[PDB]
RNA sequence: GUAGCGGCGAGCGAAACGGGAAGAGCCCAAACCAACGUUGGGGUUGUAGGACACUCUAGUUACAAAGGACGACAUUAGACGAAUCAUCUGGAAAGAUGAAUCAAAGAAGGUAAUAAUCCUGUAGUCGAAAAUGUUGUCUCUCUUGAGUGGAUCCUGAGUACGACGGAGCACGUGAAAUUCCGUCGGAAUCUGGGAGGACCAUCUCCUAAGGCUAAAUACUCUCUAGUGACCGAUAGUGAACCAGUACCGUGAGGGAAAGGUGAAAAGCACCCCGGAAGGGGAGUGAAAUAGAACCUGAAACCGUGUGCU
RNA sequence: AAGCAGUAAAUGUGGAGCCGUAGCGAAAGCGAGUCUGAAUAGGGCGUUUAGUAUUUGGUCGUAGACCCGAAACCAGGUGAU
RNA sequence: GACAAUGGUAGGAGAGCGUUCUAAGGGCGUUGAAGCAUGAUCGUAAGGACAUGUGGAGCGCUUAGAAGUGAGAAUGCCGGUG
């Protein structure tokens, strides 16, 4: 019935009028202090630099540089893998599909925090030390 | 104003820029010498650009 | 004849979706069409009215200050848009329970296909008054009807949609539903 | 408009894990002769900026 | 708000990829061939094209060369268009109480008060002498398509590019590539020339120094048809009003104030005081303390009486 | 998200893109561990890893930014009655 | 129902009243609406009714929504009057 509406209890609120008489609290100096920069229209200082003291980043030294030909890989853990059924070819373009990787960067990579518990064969662009001990050793191979 | 009579050439702007880097605007006049030239009628003084006349023309 | 999903007509409404559904629509259709002018916008006032010193008048930069008759508004109304947007989740949810509270409030009426070839509003007013309709009703059939949207518009309090066209602020307000059995059918699967 | 970073300020920190920030150390340029072996010592590790910077400066990498 | 630029301070700030709206590409210089530096043919490119050699085979008048008689809508006046009567209160019915009737028509305004059926209209159909548009079917004017071919020719010159002084690209002269202007030097000719962020080598992509080109895009002094959780006379345009006008300055220029009788003038015949103005009665009207200084009529302020002091 | 469909309608279609599921280092890189180092010897930061979309309220940033007011500067014009 | 607490500037936090407009519902009015005037009335406050005069056609109530939402002062602006 659009004339009986009742909002969820505890999501709206009423919001707040300064300089609105003096029993609200917010009446004559609308909660800006007495006389001062801080007071006037227009704001205050910038927290970038404000002036005065030398500020912060400024008193330190910069720091490395930036590489272009970086190169950066999703990545699949071990305990993403137990979803799927044994004896299955797991590939770039199916991981895509399936809904466990969303974007591929660069290509993708295994790595092995977990456990895998089924028997696939795994295809992917690079590997990792601990992740290709225990795709073999419970059965199964890896091919790049 | 002052333009070459063969080809397009007219003075520019730019800056003049000191060694604390202050701008000050300047002009770039061509090199405009009077010669007189052949024409299909009397042979008139026109503003010529030296770049016209070198490579050979007629005067 | 009773024809119902048992899915989409039959779960409990969500409160504090439905309300948010609601304010969506309204908020939608307000063109804010609402203007004023500011300092800059009125007309003259470019020269100082007297000195600041020698007089003892108080100081006065322009005779369209906010102070000033004539001239001068602070803060006004602007052009704006009101609409804004919720997610695809929370639309469904909320037209399933604008349909299930109307079953739980006994104002649901499956009625056959019409056979409406002619417009005539007297013969529309019949079957209204024949199946026992509340003042204020709606009807949803499948698709676009000519000659029968044509009737059924000129009698106050009734609305005719379509399957497609089904709203959370046209559904809350008609007291009892009518809808064909073909209408049900399509609506049970774009629905849940 | 969008909000502009602090390009300055983008060279000398980076984001972790927890959200923390973490500097460079300062008195690293010149006058190595002037400090001690203990002193240029302990300068080369690094630091975090103190919980006091931070509520001033927390704005200014919403980006970073 | 990434790369990057920046007394690396304040601050400035991209592009490609990808997803969409829209989407036709063609003409000149030259080699060459008949004519008198000139007319016409010929001929236009990178998966290399043409001249030359051998047999031989749809107009897109918005670029592409450009003149005209050539039918259907559309604009500019309009014509029809359903359905209510009675009784109470009132100056007056559209209201209230009763029975009824229309609807592809219950938008809206008016009418002595609040109307689906009283009046202009609305839904829906119909209508053009004459002029101007938008769009066609024929006519008219243009007009032979492709492979093979480098022994020999052509493919844009004071141009490209360099140094010097400036400007412009997100990019402050910096390691500054890629584009322009002034001055002065100044190349090469398919084994050619340019680009891929100084520069060289290899490897890829592309052919500068001639000229045209519709659509998606930006805006509103206007015309026409409509809408508003926009204003309602100190508001809304400076201006609802005969306003850029009274008025103010030598001048450029600056600039206000002022809406409301009643449904209908039916705007007080005549009498009395008065030189007039203005009043007191009688009349008009539902109301005249609604009488044109005319709806309601607040406060400040100026008065006339009286109960206590 | 633009866009197309639909009353300028609240609504389906549209996965370019964005955040999160993994950090550490200036970087190559390695990965539940990575940097420093001759050496996890010790140490720094991670092994919190339930977020994400819309919205009410508080505050901050860029726009005149709570309102009124200079002495001044620049640009194009009007004046020797 | 027992105990304890309740002076307050800058400032923080919470709960409420009133004005205009929109939506739905339901009502009032030429047997006299809004406004204006007076009264010895009802609430913890901001504030809410009723009766009687004037007025001559509109206006409340309930639940939500959106704000040009509240005036005693700025040598404040305009009008009227001492």
């Amino acid at each position: 019935k659009l004339h009986e509406l009742k909002p969820a209890e505890g999501s709206r609120k009423e919001r707040n009028r300064v300089g609105r008489g003096v029993a609200t609290g917010n009446g004559k100096t609308s909660g800006r202090g007495h006389k001062g920069q801080k007071a006037r229209s227009g704001g205050g200082v910038r927290p970038g630099f404000e002036g005065g003291q030398l500020p912060l980043f400024r008193r330190l030294p910069k720091r490395g540089f930036t590489n272009i030909n970086r190169k950066e890989y999703a990545i699949v853990n071990l305990d993403q893998l137990n979803k799927f059924e044994d004896g299955t070819e797991v590939t770039p373009a199916l991981l895509v599909e399936s809904g466990v990787v969303k974007n591929e960067k660069s290509g993708i990579k295994i790595l092995g925090n977990g456990s895998l518990d089924k028997k696939l064969t795994v295809k992917a662009h690079k590997f990792s030390a601990s992740a290709a001990e225990a795709i073999d050793a419970k059965g199964g191979a890896h091919e790049v | 104003g002052k333009q070459c009579f063969v080809t397009g050439r007219k003075a520019s702007t730019g800056n003049r820029r000191s060694h604390a880097l202050n701008s000050t605007k300047r002009r770039w006049n061509a090199n405009l010498q009077k010669v007189r030239i052949l024409v299909d009628g009397k042979p008139k003084k026109v503003w010529v650009s030296a770049r016209a006349l070198k490579s050979g023309k007629v005067t | 004849s009773i024809e119902l999903s048992d899915a989409v007509f039959g779960i409990e409404p969500n409160n504090s979706v439905l309300f948010e559904a609601i304010n969506l629509q309204r908020a939608s259709l307000r063109q804010g069409t609402h203007a004023v002018k500011n300092r800059s916008a009125v007309s003259g006032g470019g020269r100082k009215p007297w000195k600041q010193k020698g007089t003892g008048r108080a100081r006065q930069g322009t005779i369209r200050a906010p102070q000033w008759r004539g001239g001068g508004i602070v803060f006004g109304p602007t052009p704006r848009s009101y609409a804004y947007k919720m997610p695809k989740k929370m639309r469904r949810l909320a037209l399933r329970s604008a349909l299930s509270f109307k079953v739980q409030e006994n104002g649901l009426t499956v009625v056959d296909a019409f056979n409406f070839e002619a417009p005539k509003t007297k013969e529309f007013k019949n079957v209204l008054s024949t199946l026992e309709q509340p003042k204020k009703v709606l009807v949803v059939t499948e698709n676009e009807d000519v000659n029968v949207e044509l009737s059924a518009r000129n009698i106050p309090g009734v609305q005719v949609t379509t399957a497609q066209g089904l709203n959370v602020l046209d559904i809350t307000n008609a007291d009892s539903l009518v809808i064909t059995e073909a209408a049900a059918k399509k609506v049970e699967e774009v629905l849940g | 408009p969008k909000m502009k970073t602090h390009r300055g300020a983008a060279k000398r920190v980076k984001r972790t894990a927890s959200g923390q920030l973490k500097r460079s150390r300062a008195f690293t340029s010149h006058l190595f002769a002037n400090k001690s072996t203990k002193q240029k010592r302990q300068l080369r590790k690094a630091r975090l900026v103190s919980k006091s910077d931070m509520k001033r400066v927390k704005q200014l990498l919403a980006y970073k």
